[PDB]
């Protein structure tokens, strides 16, 4: 049963790639989030500075 | 600095997406490969 | 076909359980762009008073 | 405020992007245990 | 063999589709990476703006 | 300008995101369907 046995090898092999391809997605949009988060602090430390500056103007 | 440190975090990042996208593509055209096989 | 049964159920929630991932993925996506909208009218508003600030300045 | 509402949004929104992760990834891991079955 | 054919075609069908689900995904991971990308620059530029005007007040 | 130019990209990915979003779930709608025919 060499073919079958191959066949069915194939059918594993894209099973566990569409695994892997979900995990990387799923770790890419938690990357993605953690540079929102940055973005987030950066931009409410800004506003703060211009907040001040805009008191003493 | 605060700010340094968030620039340093955000291009670490950069590389990491860039990687992570780079495999997620790889493995899904190992699969397509896979199963026109 | 107790067995043979068991194991197309097994197919079968593997394949929903696909689904769900996708649909979890598609909907995370989707929240991370909310933010970045967000984090765009945040930005714009703060060009915004900053423009000013250098006008006035 | 604008700005007020704009935080309280991002906030919920960091809540929930936690939560839909973490689901994802609980669906993930219930298929591949399934699959190994 | 006409219903296992169609079933075949189905099954074919399902996985293709998934493929093209995973693409999507990816470049939408890619495309909100892109948005990420220019908000930061925009972050840097207002924060250069900003570090300039509290040197002038 | 600089700022304009920035606008104008993140206004266009924007539809672009809207486009992709709408594609995979079309997508994931058409295999959900037909793995239930």
């Amino acid at each position: 049963s060499t073919e079958n046995l191959y066949f069915q090898s194939n059918a594993d092999s894209v099973q566990n790639h569409t695994f892997e391809v979900e995990n990387n997605t799923i770790n890419g949009l938690e990357l993605v989030e953690e540079q929102v988060h940055i973005l987030y602090a950066m931009v409410l430390q800004t506003h703060a500075d211009v907040q001040l500056l805009k008191e003493q103007q | 600095t605060q700010w340094d440190d968030w620039v340093d975090k955000m291009e670490n990042l950069n590389h990491d997406i860039l990687t992570t996208l780079h495999t997620a593509r790889n493995n899904l055209e190992q699969s397509m490969i896979t199963f026109n096989t």
